[PDB]
């Protein structure tokens, strides 16, 4: 049973960076690269970019370029993301995702809630 | 001693694999990551209706035998060796002939990392077939594919996708065109399963987006045919009582515009529907011919009565026909 | 393809010190882009672009042994059409994405030997446009022979035409040629435009038409080729 | 051509064979240095002989079919006579390793009446 | 990048009823859209891929239609358990997503 | 990897011990050898040298005792390699000028041992048949061309031909769009040719092409009366 | 001896410019051979192309020749039947484009003898005979 386990809820005041990890389990990690992908309450769900584990590269969406960071750890099969000089507005909830083939994202994490008051 | 490990790794590899099967036969799928470097996008030969394309055909797959585990990340195999490991049978449903590039050695590289991954890129130079409707020529344009798949491997035993994103997974060169009347204006992918015979086999389509430029057709072909229509208008204007010259103008009208039609269509293939330029063509014949007509009919009563009504009426007519057909073809999409 | 008869044309030979000297008698059929929109007087420029297919700079080196000795026998050759004016050798090291690899780039600027052309394809057209000039001197009052004369002349550039396109390509730019078998057209088709002219308006001061008619035609037919010829000879 | 090391003495004269012992030997690397084109025949089968006699001499021949590229200069047409030419050579073995030397039997010209020489 | 406009804001269809869907795209994007269930509190599942095949362990009432630039998602008989929030996805290109739509009574 | 270590010993198992040089049942009756084409393209009806290109699927189905496996229950598709380690039937194109496998990426063949023993083989042909054009009423005229198929060394008793599916063996002529060429009508026929030797196995698809007369009455017929 | 046969399958067409002609033939020929004597129950052992090459058969060229191939779709079309006393009969087919020297003169009546001289090219007089 694949399943994406994430690390949990976070809060943090504004201007300060935030980690999240992303937990795969089952298939391969390395075979198949990561999506991470932001949603607002009741917005529509917009992909930050995706880490290849196996040679580690990204492509990061050109509205978040430099806003965040992916990394991965070949020896614990998790996918980390971490968001740098957070605000108000990129409150939401995280997801971390698979692309399996290149029609649809099979499987997706539970949800990381992002607070910035 | 580092060729040591290397020459012991290459000679290792082989051992215990048969490439009579495919990988992970009857446990899962073997799905081939595949993209395409067009280096030139060849001649596009309308009368045999195919296009020669110069391609950088590269493809991976997961492969679990070739596992290996060294100081080097990437192996380097020649091309002997990627005769004995299996190599996906991929051929090109739509391509009449194709040229695998050997000088000075066989134009094919074949890597293969520590996980097992392969890449194949290899160099090939394929005459696939573009079916032509050319109902619009010259003012057309026609998507010209390049379907490849599987040959044996049904979509149950083989799958095709494109390594990145299907938009960034055919790349053609900055210079890659070389096109005498045609302009590459994009490339399409998509990828579709196909009902065959023995079975269901995946076809990774791709339209190469072209467009025929016809200014070429214009000076050649369309300019004369104009010209000549306007010198028949122009014998009306002559005179009525000087026969001989408005028979000598006419009948030499005529005779050009057999020579104009017998150029058009030794380019085309001989589609039996007109192709939009032959229709244009006949309608200019049509109206020289009638021009003739009209000059006998005048011949017959032997000031400019008669003519008056055609000199009026010919160049109205002929330029409802040019703005008409003008509109009606570059329009039309 | 490389040669077979009698038997596979190829060399080796073993140096003392190690040096492999490894050679092969080739004949290729090398793309080269052509810009054909000066054709025929044009300077098209090819190459010949030698590069490893697997290996990157790390791994091998390609350089010209001797700085140009390299290519030899170029000077002795007799183009049909064309002559070698210069050949250069480029060695390159082009970065692709995986890596920095080695490259070779002979080229050769060949020139079109316009000597062939100008009489082969310009001479009939300007000649026949020379004729159309004729058609001015026979007269006014009678001129039923000038209008078969002058409609004869565009039959002949017809004919010219369609012989010469089955050797050129299909560019859409009217080249060189195209432009001037064009414009020769146009000016033939308005000396019988010229006529028709002069025919209605005398049927329907006549002879000062007739003259600067006959006076015209000449200069703005040598201004036409004047220009043609400046803009398209540099 | 002579070779030492195929010298055999028996009641055989000659070695007599057809072309597949032509790839087991050394042959000559022979090639026309203005060949455009050229093919041996293959069928029925490769049209090659091999003799060998006791002395060592070889009479390897084969029927070929050369495209050769004669400097057909133009000036005055139809008048020029040409001698076109046949140069062959061994492509990689110098003049030090490989010696052609005519016989005075060596060009036997057929009967032209044949010929497509037209 | 591509905008997923996804024309049906919310429906109030009643239960046991035909029900569309509409996701346009403003370029080519083949076959590659995708489909996508979210219900509240939950993430995202996939019920359509390739425009039209089914994914596995996916109700047979869901059924994907339409080619490129036209893309429909529609259900026979919607149930119970059959609401939720309706977003497509491309990935013709880097993914986007369009905007979600809710199911009502 | 058990499965495909099993599936690997069940194909040496087949190729153990197999003589390429018998035909299937040796000594025996004829061997049944289905076949069943589709038609890729038909192109460059060249009336000039009396002939034209054909592009097809070329499969061709035999039953074969010796290849049976029963141990692994899908339809195994091997390499299109081991048709050389595998007898075929030695079929030839009587009225082909000439033929050849199409090359990239790797020779088009086709192998796939059935589990009773059937294998389809099949293979991507692009051949220039001919056939004498009786162009006496060019251009409103009709042509019978056809593709005769035959063996060329085993007679009747040793190998027998039939079409596979019968009319449904040939496959995709409909959609073929000749330039000048309308295909009216094709015609599967099964015959076993009496020839000095003895009886062959003999198949013929002859696909009945008729002239389009759009481009002749354009371009012959309408300029001609004109004048 | 080579006891030969020809059974032209079809006269391709006479090219008059080329002044050549091609012709497709199944060009029979059966020559006995002691070394391949078997007694067995079939009287006829048929063998695969790959046997063909591993046993001697006459190299017999075409005198004027020009451009032959032989066929090979699907597989090489050529048999080889070896019969109990040692009679081989080596059939193939041809598609020989032979040279036929026209001299048109008497054109368009003008009739022309086209010959298909065919011998061994390694033996000579003494060894071989057709
Ligand atoms: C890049 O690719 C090309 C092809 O795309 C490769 O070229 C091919 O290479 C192979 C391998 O060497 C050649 O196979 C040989 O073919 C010989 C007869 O070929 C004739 O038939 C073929 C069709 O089957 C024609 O295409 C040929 O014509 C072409 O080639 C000639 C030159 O050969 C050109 O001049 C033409 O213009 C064409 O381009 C020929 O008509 C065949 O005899 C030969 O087999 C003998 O040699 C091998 C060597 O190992 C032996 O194993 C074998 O047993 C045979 O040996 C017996 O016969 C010889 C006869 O002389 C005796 O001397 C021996 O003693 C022995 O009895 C071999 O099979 C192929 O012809 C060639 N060309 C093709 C396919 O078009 C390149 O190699 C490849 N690499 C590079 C770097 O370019
Ligand atoms: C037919 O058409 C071909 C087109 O391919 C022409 O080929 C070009 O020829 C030119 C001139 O010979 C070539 O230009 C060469 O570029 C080299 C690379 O320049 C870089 O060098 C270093 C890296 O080595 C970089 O750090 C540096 O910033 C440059 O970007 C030069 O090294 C060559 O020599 C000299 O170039 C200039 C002066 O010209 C100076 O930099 C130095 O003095 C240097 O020594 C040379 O300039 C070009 O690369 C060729 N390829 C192209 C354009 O694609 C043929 O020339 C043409 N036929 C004829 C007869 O000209
Ligand atoms: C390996 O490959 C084989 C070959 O495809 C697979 O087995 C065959 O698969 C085909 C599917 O294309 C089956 O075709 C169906 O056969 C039904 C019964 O056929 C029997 O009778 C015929 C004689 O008439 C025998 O030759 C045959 O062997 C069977 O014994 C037909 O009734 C079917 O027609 C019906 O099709 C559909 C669905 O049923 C209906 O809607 C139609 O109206 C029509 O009535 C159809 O023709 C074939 O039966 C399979 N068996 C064989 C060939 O023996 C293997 O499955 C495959 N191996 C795998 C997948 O592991
Ligand atoms: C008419 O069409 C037939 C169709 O079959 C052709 O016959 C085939 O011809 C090809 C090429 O001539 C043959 O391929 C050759 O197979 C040889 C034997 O392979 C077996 O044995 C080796 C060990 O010796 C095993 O490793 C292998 O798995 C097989 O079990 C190879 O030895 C040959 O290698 C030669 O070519 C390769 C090319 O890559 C070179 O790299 C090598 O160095 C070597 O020179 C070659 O692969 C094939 O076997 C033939 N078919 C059959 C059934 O045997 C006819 O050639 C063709 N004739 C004409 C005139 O067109
Ligand atoms: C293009 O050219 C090809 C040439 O190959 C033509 O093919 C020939 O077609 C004809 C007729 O279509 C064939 O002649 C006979 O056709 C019979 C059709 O069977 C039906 O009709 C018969 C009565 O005619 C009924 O008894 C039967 O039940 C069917 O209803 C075959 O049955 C014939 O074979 C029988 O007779 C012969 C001679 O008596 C026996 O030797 C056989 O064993 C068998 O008992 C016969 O075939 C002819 O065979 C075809 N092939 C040829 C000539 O080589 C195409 O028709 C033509 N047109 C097109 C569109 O392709
Ligand atoms: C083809 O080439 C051969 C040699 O390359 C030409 O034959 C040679 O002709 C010369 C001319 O006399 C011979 O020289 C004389 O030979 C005799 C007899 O050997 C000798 O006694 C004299 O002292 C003098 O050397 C030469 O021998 C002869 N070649 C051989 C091998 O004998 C031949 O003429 C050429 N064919 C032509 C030009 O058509
Ligand atoms: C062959 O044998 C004879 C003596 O019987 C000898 O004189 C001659 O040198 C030999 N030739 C060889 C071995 O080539």
């Amino acid at each position: 049973e694949i399943q994406l386990q994430q690390s949990g809820p976070e809060l943090v005041k504004p201007g300060t960076s935030v980690k999240v990890s992303c937990k795969a389990s089952g298939y391969s990690f390395t075979d198949y690269n990561m999506y991470w992908v932001k949603q607002s309450h009741g917005k529509s769900l917009e992909w930050i970019g995706y880490i290849d584990p196996y040679n580690a590269d990204t492509t990061y969406n050109r509205e978040f370029k430099g806003k965040a960071t992916l990394t991965v750890d070949k020896s614990s099969s998790t996918a980390f993301m971490h968001l740098n000089s957070l605000t108000s507005e990129d409150s939401a909830v995280y997801y971390c995702a698979r692309k399996r083939n290149n029609f649809y994202f099979d499987y997706w994490g539970q949800g990381t809630p992002l607070t910035v008051s | 001693d580092n060729t040591t490990v290397f020459t012991r790794i290459l000679d290792r590899l082989l051992d215990g694999y048969d490439n009579r099967l495919r990988p992970g036969l009857g446990e899962r799928v073997t799905e081939v990551k595949t993209d395409i470097f067009v280096t030139s996008f060849g001649p596009v030969s309308d009368h045999d209706m195919e296009y020669t394309i110069d391609v950088f055909f590269r493809q991976s797959w997961k492969d679990e035998r070739l596992k290996f585990k060294g100081p080097m990340t990437v192996l380097r195999l020649n091309n002997l060796m990627a005769s004995k490991i299996w190599t996906p049978d991929t051929f090109f449903h739509n391509g009449k002939k194709s040229v695998a590039h050997n000088m000075t050695m066989p134009n094919k590289l074949l890597r293969i990392t520590e996980d097992g991954t392969l890449l194949y890129t290899m160099r090939l130079t394929v005459r696939a077939e573009c079916p032509m409707h050319l109902e619009d020529f010259p003012m057309d344009a026609h998507a010209c594919p390049l379907k490849f798949g599987s040959y044996a491997y049904t979509r149950a035993e083989v799958v095709y996708e494109w390594t990145r994103e299907p938009a960034r997974s055919v790349v053609v060169a900055e210079d890659g065109s070389r096109l005498n009347q045609y302009d590459l204006l994009g490339q399409t992918v998509d990828s579709g399963i196909v009902q065959s015979s023995t079975g269901e086999y995946v076809v990774m389509t791709t339209h190469f987006h072209l467009k025929r430029k016809i200014g070429y057709f214009v000076i050649q072909t369309y300019l004369p045919c104009i010209m000549t229509v306007i010198l028949s208008q122009v014998s009306f204007w002559l005179n009525r009582e000087s026969v001989p010259a408005r028979t000598v103008f006419g009948v030499t009208t005529v005779l050009t515009m057999t020579t104009l039609s017998i150029s058009a269509r030794n380019s085309l293939p001989k589609v039996a529907y007109a192709t939009a330029m032959d229709w244009f063509i006949a309608v200019c014949y049509a109206f020289v011919f009638s021009a003739l007509i009209e000059f006998a009919t005048v011949n017959y009563f032997t000031v400019s009565k008669i003519d008056r009504l055609s000199r009026i009426a010919f160049p109205l007519l002929f330029g409802i026909f040019n703005l008409v057909y003008w509109a009606t073809y570059l329009n039309r999409e | 393809f490389v040669h077979g008869v009698t038997v596979k044309n190829r060399m080796i030979r073993l140096h003392p010190d190690g040096t492999v000297l490894y050679g092969l008698r080739i004949t290729t059929t090398a793309a080269c882009m052509m810009d054909l929109r000066r054709y025929p007087l044009d300077e098209q420029n090819c190459t010949l672009e030698i590069e490893s297919y697997g290996y990157t700079t790390d791994d091998i080196e390609f350089y010209w042994r001797g700085d140009d000795n390299a290519v030899t026998g170029v000077t002795k050759i007799e183009l049909p059409q064309f002559s070698i004016v210069d050949y250069k050798l480029i060695t390159k090291k082009v970065v692709f994405s995986t890596g920095s690899y080695p490259r070779l780039s002979l080229s050769f600027k060949l020139k079109r030997n316009i000597g062939y052309f100008i009489l082969q394809t310009y001479m009939p057209s300007i000649l026949i446009t020379i004729l159309s000039w004729v058609s001015f001197w026979i007269n006014y009052d009678a001129s039923a022979a000038r209008v078969a004369l002058g409609i004869t002349t565009v039959l002949t550039m017809t004919t010219i035409n369609t012989h010469l396109r089955e050797t050129l390509p299909k560019i859409p730019y009217v080249k060189a040629i195209d432009m001037y078998l064009m414009g020769c057209f146009v000016f033939v088709f308005m000396a019988l435009l010229e006529y028709a002219l002069v025919n209605y308006i005398f049927f329907g001061d006549v002879n000062a038409i007739d003259r600067w008619s006959r006076i015209f035609f000449p200069v703005v037919f040598s201004f036409f080729n004047i220009v043609y010829w400046l803009y398209y000879v540099n | 051509w002579y070779d030492r090391r195929l010298k055999f003495n028996s009641t055989i004269k000659v070695l007599r064979l057809n072309s597949n012992m032509v790839g087991k030997i050394w042959i000559p690397d022979t090639f026309f240095r203005n060949s455009k084109k050229a093919d041996a025949h293959w069928i029925t089968t490769p049209n090659r002989m091999l003799r060998i006699w006791n002395d060592g001499r070889v009479l390897y021949t084969l029927r070929l079919t050369i495209d050769a590229e004669c400097q057909l200069q133009l000036h005055n047409f139809p008048m020029d006579e040409h001698s076109c030419p046949l140069e062959f050579s061994s492509y990689g073995y110098p003049r030090e390793e490989i010696v052609y030397q005519w016989k005075r039997s060596s060009v036997e010209v057929g009967d032209t009446r044949s010929w497509r020489l037209y | 990048y591509i905008v997923m406009t996804q024309s049906p804001k919310s429906m109030s269809m009643s239960l046991g009823e035909r029900v569309t869907l509409s996701c346009r795209a403003s370029e080519y994007v083949g076959s590659y859209v995708s489909w996508y269930q979210q219900k509240p509190e939950q993430s995202p599942k996939l019920l359509i891929y390739g425009a039209s095949n089914r994914y596995t362990g996916v109700p047979d009432r869901f059924a994907g239609s339409g080619s490129a630039t036209d893309f429909t998602l529609t259900i026979t008989s919607v149930q119970a358990e059959d609401l939720a929030d309706y977003h497509c996805g491309q990935t013709y290109n880097y993914p986007t997503f369009g905007g979600g739509t809710k199911l009502e009574i | 990897p058990s499965n495909m270590s099993l599936v690997k010993e069940t194909v040496d198992r087949l190729l153990k011990g197999y003589d390429i040089r018998l035909r299937p049942d040796f000594g025996g009756p004829p061997v049944a050898v289905g076949m069943n084409i589709d038609i890729a393209s038909i192109d460059m009806v060249s009336e000039v040298n009396m002939d034209y290109t054909l592009t097809m699927y070329f499969q061709q189905a035999w039953r074969d005792k010796r290849l049976s496996y029963n141990v692994i229950p899908l339809n195994l598709t091997l390499d299109n390699r081991v048709a050389d380690q595998l007898w075929v039937p030695d079929t030839y194109f009587l009225n082909d000028k000439k033929s050849f496998v199409h090359g990239v990426t790797v020779k088009n063949r086709m192998i796939r041992l059935h589990p009773d023993g059937t294998v389809l083989y099949g293979l991507r042909i692009t051949t220039t048949a001919a056939c004498m054009m009786d162009l006496r009423r060019y251009p409103l005229d009709e042509q019978n061309c056809t593709l005769e198929i035959e063996s060329y060394g085993y007679t009747t008793d040793d190998i027998e031909f039939y079409w596979r599916g019968d009319d449904n063996a040939v496959t995709g002529v409909t959609k073929i769009e000749l330039p000048q060429f309308s295909i009216v009508d094709y015609k599967l026929i099964t015959k076993k040719v009496v020839f000095s030797t003895g009886s062959y196995p003999r198949l013929s698809l002859s696909f009945k092409l008729k002239r389009n007369i759009g481009y002749f009455i354009l371009q012959t017929y309408m300029p001609s009366i004109l004048i």
